[PDB]
Order: C-alpha cells, then sequence, then structure tokens
RNA sequence: CUUUAAAUCCUUUAACGAGGAUCCAUUGGAGGGCAAGUCUGGUGCCAGCAGCCGCGGUAAUUCCAGCUCCAAUAGCGUAUAUUAAAGUUGCUGCAGUUAAAAAGCUCGUAGUUGGAUCU
C-alpha cells in the first residue's frame, strides 16, 4: 500500500510538555515508601478490590 | 598466561516467577522491615540459606555414623551458631531445615546496630554504618550485610572517631559553629 | 514364553491382593520366589505361605493379610552399589518410613536396610511396601 | 513395548539416535540445511544496504500497511525485508543506506500480522532507531 | 461482594474486558 | 501416626474393612457398621453385647459382603457349622 | 439460627458429636454445610479458584452460566473443593462454597526423615486422577515448602501442608481437573495403608447408635 | 603520606564540599498470560501496538501523548545460540483402536531375552 501516511499519528497529535514534579527516591528510601504504602498504614482495607492506580 | 584468578561466583538466584504477590509482598515485608535497598539483598540470604539447607540435605542422606557426615556437619553446625543463627541446644543437622531467612537477616550489622540501640531505626542504622560511625572490637566496619558473629554481637560500638562515639563534630556543625 | 517367573509370582500377588482375596496360587515355585516372600513375610507384609511339592516344580499358596499396598519387580536385575541405593530407594519407594527394595546379594536375598547394615551391595529383585 | 535387557544399551541408544532425526528442532539444529537457508548465517544481527522501502499488507483479519524495507546484506548479498517498528521510523531509513537487522523474535518466523517477515531493522546509519524515535541523536549528515 | 466486576462480566462474558473481569473475581 | 517423642499425631484413626483390612476412606458412603446382636446361651435373648463389622463399599459393591458377613460371624461364634 | 434436616445435624447442634472426626470416622455424608461451620467455622478460609462462563447453544443466541470453583481450608489438616454453576456469579460462588464446605476431607500429614515436632508433609507419595489430569504429591524435607503450580498451591497450603512435591501430567490448563485432581491426592492421604496404621480396628458406637435415645425422644 | 622500579588505584590525614540536599536513576511496562489505570486529550481497521490471544472501523483499559501506577535497579530492554520448562526423544519415563502411528501375512539368521533344580 501507499507509505505517505508514515509519523502521521505521532506527527498530528498535540505536543503535551511534561509536568515539572519533584524526584523520586531511589535505592532504599523508594523501597522505605513502598513498604509503608503497602503493609504499615492501610485504612481502606474492608473487604474490596483496590488496586494501587485505581481511578475510580 | 596470567597470575590473575578468575574464581568469581553469583551470590544470588533470581526467582522463576517474576511477577507473583505472594513472593513480591513477602520479598517487600523484608526488605521494610530490615532496611534492605533492593530485592537483591533478599535472594544473596535466600541463596545462602538454599545452600546451607542443600549441605544440611545431602548430610542428612549418610549414615549416621559416617565420617564425612560427622565431620562436616559438625562443621556446618558450628558455622550456624557461631553467627547465631542456630542455637547451641539444636546441634542436629534436622534443626538447619527448621531455619529460617529472618533467621540470618538478624544477624546483619544494620539489624544489630538497630536493636542494640545506637540508632533510632533500621535505615538511620544503616546509613550510620554506611558514613564511618560504627565498629565491631576496633575495627570501623562500614558494610550493611555484616554478618555478626556471637562473640563479635557485644563488641558493636560507636567508632572512636566518629562524632556520636568520641569527638571531633562533624563538616556541618562545625561550620556553623565557625558561622556564629 | 515364561522369563522371570518372579515377576509372575509378585504380579499374581498384587492381583490377588488388589482383588481382596485371602490366598493366591503361585506356580512354578523358585528359591528366589521363597525367599522373597520370606523377606516380605519378615516385616508381615503377607504372612505364612505354604509350598505345594509337586514332583517338577513347586506350587505356593500365599496367604494374605491386606497390608500389601504393591509388590513389584524390577527388570533386568541392575546391579546396585551402596552408595547407588539411595536413588533407586527414592524412586522407588513411596516414603522413607516404610517400603522395602529386594536385593539378591552375596550375603544372600535381603532388603535394602539390612543389605546397608551388612554394608554390601548386589542386584536389585525388586520391591514391596 | 521397549526392550528391558542388560544388555540391549546398542539397541537403545541407536532408537534415539534414529528417533531424534523425527524431532523438527533437532533436525533443523543438526541437519545444515537451515543454516544454509538461513540469510543471517547463524549470526544474531547483520548489515546491509536499504534497497528500497515497500509498505506489506497486514493479515486479513487486521487493516494496516507494514512499513518494511527491501535489504541487501553486506556479508553475503540477500535480499532480506526488514520491519521498522515503531511510527514514523519510516521517515529515518533512507534508500541506499547501512541498516542493522535483527530476527523478528520467532527464529526465522513471521510474527504477528506482517506476513512473510522474519527482520526488523535495528540501526540506521550507524545510530539506532530508539535513539531517533526519542530525538537523542540525529541522521547523520 | 465485588458486584461491580461481576455485574461487568454479566454484561459481557466473552467481551473486550471479560479476561480482565474473570481475573479480578479469582482470588 | 507416632513422633520421636511418642505422642500420636495424627487427626485420627480411620476404621479398616473387617473383609480386606484395607482402610475406609471416610467419604466412603457405601460402607457399612453391621452390629450383630449377641445372645445369651441359656435363654436366647438379646443381652445387650454385640459384636461389630465394619465392610467397606469396595466389598458391597462386588456382591462378597454377604460371604464376608458370614465368614466374620462364623469367626466369632454367632454363625454354627454346616 | 440453624435448624437441623438430618439425624447428624440434629446430634452435631446438640453438642452430642465431639468433632468432625466423629462423622469422618464412621464414612458418614455430610449434608448440612452448618456443621461444618459448627466445627471448623472459626479457622475455614476460602478462595475462588476460577470463574468459568459455559454457554449453551440455544436457538436464539448463547445461554451462559457461570461456574466457580471455590477451595475452603483451615490450614490445619481440612480441606475441601466445591464446583457450582449458576445463571449469576455471585450464587455460583456462595454455592460453590456451600459446596466445598460439604465436600472437606480429613488430611493425614507425616514426615519427610526424622520425626521432630509436628508432621509437615504429605505422608507418603500420593497420586490423584481426574480427566487425563494426574497430580502426584511426594514428601518433602522440612522448611522446603510446596513446589507446585499455584492452583495445587492453593490447595495444598489450604489443607495444611508445609512441605511437598508436586509433579503434574496432563491438561492441567483445565483448571478444574487440576483442582479435582489435587483434592482427590490430598484425600488419599488418609485412605493410603502405612504400617503405623496396622494395628487392629477397635470399633466404637456410631452416633446414629450412641445417642439413639436422644433421636427418639426429640 | 602511603603505595610502587617509578607511578596510578585502594587505604590513611588534612582543607573545602548537601535542602528543589538541581550532588535530579534509569530501562521496560500498565487487557490477559504477568505486577501495575475501562483516568484525560488525540487518532479513527489510519498511524501504529501486539513473542501468543488479540487491540485500532468516534466512550481505544492495548496505538500517539500527559498524569498516575509497578517490575528490576546502576542497571534494564532486544536479537540469536543453548539449558530447564520437554514425561513435546521418554533408561528413569511417552505414545501407536478412533487424535500422528502395528509391517498384508508367515518363516527366518545375527541381536535381545530365556522354566524348576545341586547345604
Amino acid at each position: 500500500g501507499s507509505l505517505a501516511r508514515a509519523g502521521k499519528v505521532r506527527g498530528q497529535t498535540p505536543k503535551v510538555a511534561k509536568q515539572e514534579k519533584k524526584k523520586k527516591k531511589t535505592g532504599r528510601a523508594k523501597r522505605r515508601m513502598q513498604y509503608n504504602r503497602r503493609f504499615v498504614n492501610v485504612v481502606p482495607t474492608f473487604g474490596k478490590k483496590k488496586g494501587p492506580n485505581a481511578n475510580s | 598466561p596470567v597470575a590473575r584468578s578468575w574464581v568469581c561466583r553469583k551470590t544470588y538466584v533470581t526467582p522463576r516467577r517474576p511477577f507473583e504477590k505472594s513472593r513480591l509482598d513477602q520479598e517487600l515485608k523484608l526488605i521494610g522491615e530490615y532496611g534492605l535497598r533492593n530485592k537483591r539483598e533478599v535472594w544473596r540470604v535466600k541463596f545462602t540459606l538454599a545452600k546451607i539447607r542443600k549441605a544440611a540435605r545431602e548430610l542428612l542422606t549418610l549414615d549416621e555414623k559416617d565420617p564425612r557426615r560427622l565431620f562436616e556437619g559438625n562443621a556446618l553446625l558450628r558455622r550456624l551458631v557461631r553467627i547465631g543463627v542456630l542455637d547451641e541446644g539444636k546441634m542436629k543437622l534436622d534443626y538447619i531445615l527448621g531455619l529460617k531467612i529472618e533467621d540470618f537477616l538478624e544477624r546483619r550489622l544494620q539489624t544489630q546496630v538497630f536493636k542494640l540501640g545506637l540508632a533510632k531505626s533500621i535505615h538511620h542504622a544503616r546509613v550510620l554504618i554506611r558514613q564511618r560511625h560504627i565498629r565491631v572490637r576496633k575495627q570501623v566496619v562500614n558494610i550493611p550485610s555484616f554478618i555478626v558473629r556471637l562473640d563479635s554481637q557485644k563488641h558493636i560500638d560507636f567508632s572512636l572517631r566518629s562524632p556520636y562515639g568520641g569527638g571531633r563534630p562533624g563538616r556541618v556543625k562545625r561550620k556553623n559553629a565557625k558561622k556564629g | 514364553v515364561r522369563m522371570n517367573v518372579l515377576a509372575d509370582a509378585l504380579k499374581s500377588i498384587n492381583n490377588a491382593e488388589k482383588r481382596g482375596k485371602r490366598q493366591v496360587l503361585i506356580r512354578p515355585c523358585s528359591k528366589v520366589i521363597v525367599r522373597f516372600l520370606t523377606v516380605m513375610m519378615k516385616h508381615g507384609y503377607i504372612g505364612e505361605f505354604e509350598i505345594i511339592d509337586d514332583h517338577r516344580a513347586g506350587k505356593i499358596v500365599v496367604n494374605l493379610t491386606g497390608r500389601l499396598n504393591k509388590c513389584g519387580v524390577i527388570s533386568p536385575r541392575f546391579d546396585v552399589q551402596l552408595k547407588d541405593l539411595e536413588k533407586w530407594q527414592n524412586n522407588l519407594l513411596p516414603s522413607r518410613q516404610f517400603g522395602f527394595i529386594v536385593l539378591t546379594t552375596s550375603a544372600g536375598i535381603m532388603d535394602h536396610e539390612e543389605a546397608r547394615r551388612k554394608h554390601t551391595g548386589g542386584k536389585i529383585l525388586g520391591f514391596f511396601f | 513395548g521397549k526392550c528391558r535387557g542388560l544388555r540391549t544399551a546398542r539397541k537403545l541408544r541407536s532408537h534415539r539416535r534414529d528417533q531424534k532425526w523425527h524431532d523438527k528442532q533437532y533436525k533443523k539444529a543438526h541437519l545444515g540445511t537451515a543454516l544454509k537457508a538461513n540469510p543471517f548465517g547463524g549470526a544474531s544481527h547483520a548489515k546491509g544496504i536499504v534497497l528500497e522501502k515497500v509498505g506489506v499488507e497486514a493479515k486479513q483479519p487486521n487493516s494496516a500497511i507494514r512499513k518494511c524495507v527491501r535489504v541487501q546484506l553486506i556479508k553475503n548479498g540477500k535480499k532480506i525485508t526488514a520491519f521498522v517498528p515503531n511510527d514514523g521510523c519510516l521517515n529515518f531509513i533512507e534508500e541506499n543506506d547501512e541498516v542493522l537487522v535483527a530476527g523478528f523474535g520467532r527464529k526465522g518466523h513471521a510474527v504477528g500480522d506482517i506476513p512473510g517477515v522474519r527482520f526488523k531493522v535495528v540501526k540506521v546509519a550507524n545510530v539506532s532507531l530508539l535513539a531517533l524515535y526519542k530525538g537523542k541523536k540525529e541522521r547523520p549528515r | 461482594f465485588p458486584y461491580e466486576v461481576s455485574d461487568a462480566l454479566q454484561d459481557d462474558p466473552k467481551g473486550k474486558y471479560s479476561k480482565k473481569l474473570l481475573n479480578k473475581l479469582v482470588g | 501416626m507416632q513422633n520421636d517423642a511418642g505422642e500420636f499425631v495424627d487427626l485420627y484413626v480411620p476404621r479398616k474393612c473387617s473383609a480386606s483390612n484395607r482402610i475406609i476412606g471416610a467419604k466412603d458412603h457405601a460402607s457399612i457398621q453391621m452390629n450383630v446382636a449377641e445372645v445369651d446361651k441359656v435363654t436366647g435373648r438379646f443381652n445387650g453385647q454385640f459384636k461389630t463389622y465394619a465392610i467397606c463399599g469396595a466389598i458391597r459393591r462386588m456382591g462378597e459382603s454377604d460371604d464376608s458377613i458370614l465368614r466374620l460371624a462364623k469367626a466369632d461364634g454367632i454363625v454354627s457349622k454346616n | 439460627e440453624w435448624m437441623p434436616v438430618t439425624k447428624l445435624g440434629r446430634l452435631v447442634k446438640d453438642m452430642k458429636i465431639k468433632s468432625l472426626e466423629e462423622i469422618y470416622l464412621f464414612s458418614l455424608p455430610i449434608k448440612e454445610s452448618e456443621i461444618i461451620d459448627f466445627f471448623l467455622g472459626a479457622s475455614l478460609k476460602d478462595e475462588v479458584l476460577k470463574i468459568m462462563p459455559v454457554q449453551k447453544q440455544t436457538r436464539a443466541g448463547q445461554r451462559t452460566r457461570f461456574k466457580a470453583f471455590v477451595a475452603i481450608g483451615d490450614y490445619n489438616g481440612h480441606v475441601g473443593l466445591g464446583v457450582k454453576c449458576s445463571k449469576e456469579v455471585a450464587t455460583a460462588i456462595r454455592g460453590a462454597i456451600i459446596l466445598a464446605k460439604l465436600s472437606i476431607v480429613p488430611v493425614r500429614r507425616g514426615y519427610w526423615g526424622n520425626k521432630i515436632g509436628k508432621p509437615h508433609t504429605v505422608p507418603c507419595k500420593v497420586t490423584g486422577r481426574c480427566g487425563s489430569v494426574l497430580v502426584r504429591l511426594i514428601p518433602a524435607p522440612r522448611g522446603t515448602g510446596i513446589v507446585s503450580a499455584p492452583v495445587p498451591k492453593k490447595l495444598l497450603m489450604m489443607a495444611g501442608i508445609d512441605d511437598c512435591y508436586t509433579s503434574a501430567r496432563g491438561c492441567t490448563a483445565t483448571l478444574g481437573n487440576f483442582a479435582k485432581a489435587t483434592f482427590d491426592a490430598i484425600s488419599k492421604t488418609y485412605s493410603y495403608l502405612t504400617p503405623d496404621l496396622w494395628k487392629e480396628t477397635v470399633f466404637t458406637k456410631s452416633p446414629y447408635q450412641e445417642f439413639t435415645d436422644h433421636l427418639v425422644k426429640t
């Protein structure tokens, strides 16, 4: 078929700049943060399905 | 030909199933509880315990009066007792199979520095050891994974040159005192 | 034709035990069959048996205490050394707590534990648990 | 049934040797016709000159124009069709230029929609396609 | 009980999201 | 069912068939435990004692429960000879 | 409240049957899940192994039913596996929990080598079969854990087995047949005659015989 | 200083050296397998993704992006060969009625395997 459309969608999408955000911790501190999130303090545990990236 | 030695060895094993929720949770619990940098530290201690269990199992297949079984089981049990992982009462090869990874994790220098009151938390313990504040007997030890032996446990002090253990305030305190 | 009369004997005992029968007829009899039966009986797996003496070859009536889970033969009779006995008894036995591997040995026909006691190997005849 | 005799080792070994040739993987590995027919000649990657750009129609359940290139390998001169993975990445490749090509991931087998294509372009003009796609590097003029 | 996942499953037993809902209900 | 110390560690001890000495499984609902009343020698009346025979479902399925129970009763003296 | 509909249910409700093992001793069918709630209800944990949409071709489209596989069991030597098909998923899960409770079997645990402490593994090599799926459990040393696929691992952990080796043959992608073969293998632990079980069986009075007076007078 | 022919490096002093401690951690992914969003915008069987099943034809959880998340982490992705997974080469340990498969049938040499029995 025709090769005219090659960077069609990638070129035609509106370019949105990455937002500025503070750096994430690394190494033992990042794992400490993960451990605290998963295990130490967890309120919404009442027998329902919750995911770490739930948008609802 | 070179005068070099190429005897090198990998100290851990990667799990067969990469994304297994139960194993991920167990490893993260160990990491957070013991202040570990990554999953490779858990896998390294797991590999150590696995090799010890394999040796104990292979010894338990020998005859109870086998000279090699006696000698090498006695040596292995002595080694496990020496680092505090095994109790002196349980000097049988069957008690090796009952050991856990946490048993070895307690004997790290980081865990002992936290548990002897030298640090406020396990992460404070790690950064204290990494910053040359901790010594065992008279040797300033800098490795968090340093496995403390039973007779080295009572000689973990706070280093004669560290600001916490004998003087010479640090960079920050000296600079601030100079400022005012 | 019929080779390994011990194989036929052990398979007949196995089938009779599965059928729940209290006695099994084994023919022909042989010295190896009798020694294997004695090994099985010293551990309480079969109970007393009788040799019907024909004038050609033996017959045996074995009383069957319902304890035999399985008696089998290993063909060919592989030669087994003491260091290789654990592998055989790990492949053939259901547990390390019970079950026996029978070996013919210069010291006689006997189970693997007694072969260990006499510090000797031999040729594997079969197993029972 | 199979032979169970103390002196059947020759028969067992010869039977295994003969019946291993009825295994597709073993015969392909040990026969030599596959290595002769392999355009890479057993290599993981290969360099070629982009002869032209082609568009391959995806197989019937799907509808798309997969942008590939006909390249000719330097090592032996064979003509290969190599997929250009990401989008707009065909704009980075120009005809008659050097290109580093790898397998498509299925050990000489077509992947997904693209029929009869078992190679993908990895580098063009000695700079990776991933660096060009992300803007890390640019085409050398 | 996650009636949301079960109801979305009964909406489309073979749907595009059927595998995800089936996996969600498992456990 | 024993450990090194000597304490019994099994959850329970299953019954065995009185005809085959095989274990009657906990889900063998075709197995029975017949109770056979015992009789005073002089009066011929139920004396309160009984003989218990557990038969697995496999034996009852093959039709051997009859002869097995008859043999068990004969061995116990409940059933006479000839 | 629970009003029993069977003799066994009444005997259990009236605190006349001491343990579930007295029911297991006589191989009595359990037809009321409230008995299992009475005996192990404080420790039973259930997991849904799979929801499986099955379809029946009808004149107008495909009728769709949902098959729930639920493994239940306290982690101390009892386990059950129940499968329920229903119009709705929640009903299937509830029915499968009930059926798993009704199918709970005792699990025999043994020692691999020396017998220090409590039993940890299967007493011997056992095999369960279900539709071309064969599951073999092998005793494993102390601290081995369960070397098994996730489904048999769930069933074996729920059965209180600590250490095990597992070998599976057949179409283990059939989760139902895999689960049923593992359940069958676990069940065969107490039906396997070992030399420690050779001692002559001393019969005790049946629940239907011991408490006949209670049943008649009620 | 030490090291070393001489050096470097490590170790050891000393001086300066951290608050976006900007002295900034990345590589892959987020439908399932398989950990992790049917959130927002764009595209509209196109561009592309996709090892496999599949996604894309105007509410795309799968493409292009933003945010968020998660996997390993000073490392991570890809291609290829190879090992386990493969009891899909099976000695242990596979199959041969209908899924691939027992020669049309006999004889027959080599090969393989061969009944009891002797303190």
